[PDB]
């Protein structure tokens, strides 16, 4: 299927795995990060004895399979799910073995050392891979953006990373990760819908309402004013049609769901909102480059697909920062895949072909030394 | 009658055994607090002694 | 920064899937 | 029947609370042993520290 | 009958209504939450034309009246039953009108807004009440416990609420309700008794077996070991005498009925057992106070009247949590009425007499504004 | 409680307030410099309506109260916290009014004029105090040391001051302050522990790890060699038991945390390490007295309680300076309180009783003139 000896770019982002060959502009195999395990034991004869579903095979059946998240906040919980999702991506979709081409994986900023050593060991010992490389997502996203300056805000599913890069220079001391993202928003919407009257307590419905949020939920331009005008609703409340057919009616809750990002007090945490944390990060940077960080801020992550985030960011930053300079916020189209796109354009360089880590040096050095070599 | 007598005896047993249990519980907290304080100061003393020994060297 | 479009599906596979036996020269 | 119910519940209470009391007794003994050990170690550490301080002076 | 102008504490808990005047230590009017409706039409002359039985009047006759539950999982199904049970409690037992004293009602945590607005409207418009107040059950139970710290586990009849309160501080974000309680246990016992051989499919028998469970069913200290030793039964199986006289023989099923709480997989639901859900809730809290939540856990609800719950909780939590700290579980005597008791001691304070909601401000504001004022 | 008309020595050092009467050898009221503010709003009735916790009352509850630092780098951020901490120290611990005795406060070197004018105004206008006096910490520390020559290195919590004093002579031109101290070390340890695998993002955990550092973290005698020998750890890594019970395992990170002081490049700042800055300061002094500054260097600040600082300073200075002379470094026991001790011995002199500033002259002159009179 592939006639070019190039690394397979597999972005294992929290919530959605995006795998594809280098050189492509979009991932071909896109599936959620979920593992379905048979809950009961059947006396039936003939069905697949497979004890571990994955991807679309699990999405197609969520009532029988108990759903487990292979990644939580960033820390890898179960490694069997890791081996399952890579083995599946290798021998069920791409139809190619890892013994013929490299593999450029993308990991989140500020992750545990155990996670890195574990994935590297599974990719070297178990699977025969000629060479591995771990890369931070923020750099590849800035590559795909086509710039060298700005602060990347990557909001995945269970973690949110703010990474400032000015003139290409990474700042490992200022990268601050906060576990507020799509899962805590799904939980907030679920508890407020339970407050509305429709109560559910199973994961399949949780994924359904997550999809409903992805499709409908947006960000408000003025929270309190929308609350007041929605008190007497007319066009502000919408009636959604569940894929099963049950008629759901959702009004203001939509534009109050992502608001939890701006007010973490809703989930009883002393952490500051994403905008205030980004602002504090900007103060932690130097003054000289602060204006450039204001003018080149970039966004990444699937959570940014909601309509109305750019305007909300502009008003909040204008209210926090002075209103004398110019603070333009740029969001490139299809930003979610941009990271992966970067991977593709990063795997075609010959120099990058010279910066890989082969098996033998890793085996003698050991995983810890490999951690030192990368950084 | 027989059942009521047995139940009354059991109730008296509850009162006395629970009272002793409450006493033992109070003793637990007291003993635990003293043990923790003693271990804390013992670790402190050991660290200072090792450091002053290094300084003597 | 440029790239080659990937929705440009390969003609051979596309020609087979659209025609069947009619695709012989392409 | 109510008296029999009370008697059965009371018997179970006796077994569980007696187990609790015995566990508390073993825990008190263990705590006293640990306290004595910690106190002796602290005394020894203090004596050695005094000796080392004299030598240091 | 009453010479003190004090609020009537009416705990409308699922399964049992407990009504009484403030200041008392126990509810005087205790009756199940059931409504009996004439099934057939009689040509007889002279009997009461009353078309809606309630309480003991319905309990005394369960063969003629089709039984309907006025509350399901928490959501109020029928409001006519609501009006029936309050009108009955007012003009058949207490022998007092609501136009002379307040009324402190107790509602379950995380209930629908429709339920609250409906009950408040029936208590203001229809009935002339000088003042109303909705209160969560967990706070009053913690009051009656005589503490300010701990996690209250309230297991009613159709819903189970875990509510953490440390130092008197409520946590509305961590309260998670799960509809596993006495009704699902009655259903499990019924289907397993149908498996034993005695098959029934009517509600009167369901209430009878519910009473049998309340009287006999207990919690096991070791499920599998009791299963093994009960395989050859001697004193492990008991012969119960039905109030009608039929000799029933019940063995292990007893201590396997509440076990469904610890293994929801028996009812084919992905939800976790009550102990595991409580443990997860403890992780959702902060680490600093987790030890205090371990040392001050409190229980509430009629379902907790079974013998052997405290020990089972201790072993399960010890197996789940470390065994280095101290994890004492406290269950106050007569915990079921404790909630109601709290109500009594809450209605005697002058400050609480200042926190009531009078008719006029509710009428101008409307019910929704009243919801904002309470929380 | 006090029968002597003597000034109250209140050292308001960054991180720890140490208050006590003059003549004593140690502060009686020692509490951290933190302010806890109620985060949520409770519907509960009976708890203290106090809207501003302070000191041990805040330390006892860090999960409910959002923690704010009343001092940052040296510049006073919020003055309400200032009024809170003094009013608390006056009317909750010392049990004495400031209207009967003077008050000798200690401020950090090279502080803003706004800070001084503000504290003086709060101590004269609001509170009725017969007389105030601002004093630099370095002089009092040199007093407590019992000498007149040397360079005092005061490392507080958010600022580090190097102050050379030879033969009692202050050098206001050479005092250079650098905002590297315990907070930046706590941040470095936190980010490296997040790199280890245990990720936290709340202030309570930050204070906990700060305490863990104070208890365990030490300075290395040879950084690279310890890194090499710790690569294969045995006794070099230690397993600490969190006060909550979670088993933490910390190895080399300990003696790499304070190393950030010697290598500010870790936090991406062009500033030089504390030792190199002190060395540069010594070159800025005159050559004649440089040897005496080498032989009489003194240390101050709580941060100096770590074991191994004296030896590290000796090796670094020996590597930087010639190895022909004698460079003895002296650290008096209980140096942290020594400053406060100085205050005590400074408030007993009759001449110092003649160098106070009464209300009337300040009122006519105004605060700015008071600044001129002191210096
Ligand atoms: N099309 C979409 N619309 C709205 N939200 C989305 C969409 N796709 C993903 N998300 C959200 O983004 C999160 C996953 O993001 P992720 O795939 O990790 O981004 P990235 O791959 O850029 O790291 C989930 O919480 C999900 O709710
Ligand atoms: N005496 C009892 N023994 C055992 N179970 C009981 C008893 N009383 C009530 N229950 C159970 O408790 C449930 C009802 O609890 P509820 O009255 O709602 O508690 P609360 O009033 O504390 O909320 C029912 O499912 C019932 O089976
Ligand atoms: N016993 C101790 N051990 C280690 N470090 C300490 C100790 N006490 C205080 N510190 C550190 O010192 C800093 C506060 O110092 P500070 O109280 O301002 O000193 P001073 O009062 O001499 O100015 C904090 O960053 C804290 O981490
Ligand atoms: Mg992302
Ligand atoms: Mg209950
Ligand atoms: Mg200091």
């Amino acid at each position: 299927d592939e006639d070019e000896t190039t690394a397979l770019v597999c972005d294992n982002g929290s919530g959605l795995v995006k795998a594809g060959f280098a050189g492509d502009d979009a991932p071909r195999a896109v599936f959620p990060s979920i593992v379905g395990r048979p809950r009961h034991q059947g006396v039936m004869v003939g069905m697949g004895q497979k004890d571990s579903y994955v991807g679309d095979e699990a999405q197609s059946k969520r009532g029988i399979l108990t759903l487990k998240y292979p990644i939580e906040h960033g820390i890898i919980t179960n490694w069997d799910d890791m081996e399952k999702i890579w083995h599946h991506t290798f021998y069920n979709e791409l139809r190619v073995a890892p013994e013929e081409h490299p593999t450029l994986l993308t990991e989140a900023p500020l992750n545990p050392k155990a996670n890195r050593e574990k994935m590297t060991q599974i990719m070297f010992e178990t699977f025969n891979v000629p060479a591995m490389y771990v890369a931070i997502q923020a750099v590849l996203s800035l590559y795909a953006s086509g710039r060298t300056t700005g602060i990347v805000l990557d909001s995945g599913d269970g973690v949110t990373h703010n990474v400032p890069i000015y003139e290409g220079y990474a700042l490992p001391h200022a990268i601050m990760r906060l576990d507020l993202a799509g899962r805590d928003l799904t939980d907030y919407l679920m508890k407020i819908l339970t407050e509305r009257g429709y109560s559910f307590v199973t994961t399949a419905e949780r994924e359904i309402v997550r999809d409903i949020k992805e499709k409908l939920c947006y960000v408000a331009l003025d929270f309190e004013n929308e609350m007041a005008t929605a008190a007497s609703s007319s066009s502000l409340e919408k009636s959604y049609e569940l894929p099963d057919g049950q008629v759901i009616t959702i009004g203001n809750e939509r534009f109050r769901c992502p608001e939890t990002l701006f007010q973490p007090s809703f989930i009883g945490m002393e952490s500051a909102g994403i905008h205030e944390t980004t602002y504090n990060s900007i103060m932690k940077c130097d003054i000289d480059i602060r204006k450039d960080l204001y003018a080149n801020n970039v966004m990444s992550g699937g959570t940014t697909m909601y309509p109305g985030i750019a305007d909300r960011m502009q008003k909040e930053i204008t209210a926090l920062a002075p209103s004398t300079m110019k603070i333009k916020i740029i969001a490139p189209p299809e930003r979610k895949y941009s990271v992966w796109i970067g991977g593709s354009i990063l795997a075609s360089l010959s120099t990058f072909q010279q910066m890989w880590i082969t098996k033998q040096e890793y085996d003698e050095a050991g995983p810890s030394i490999v951690h030192r070599k990368c950084f | 009658e027989e059942a009521e007598k047995a139940a009354d005896e059991s109730e008296r047993g509850m009162k006395v055994i629970e009272s002793r249990a409450q006493k033992d519980e109070e003793k637990m907290e007291i003993q635990e607090i003293q043990l923790k304080e003693a271990k804390h100061i013992a670790e402190d003393a050991d660290r200072k002694y090792e450091e002053v020994a290094r300084k003597l060297v | 920064r440029p790239t080659l479009r990937r929705v440009r599906i390969s003609a051979d596979a596309m020609m087979q899937a659209l025609l069947g036996a009619r695709a012989k020269e392409s």
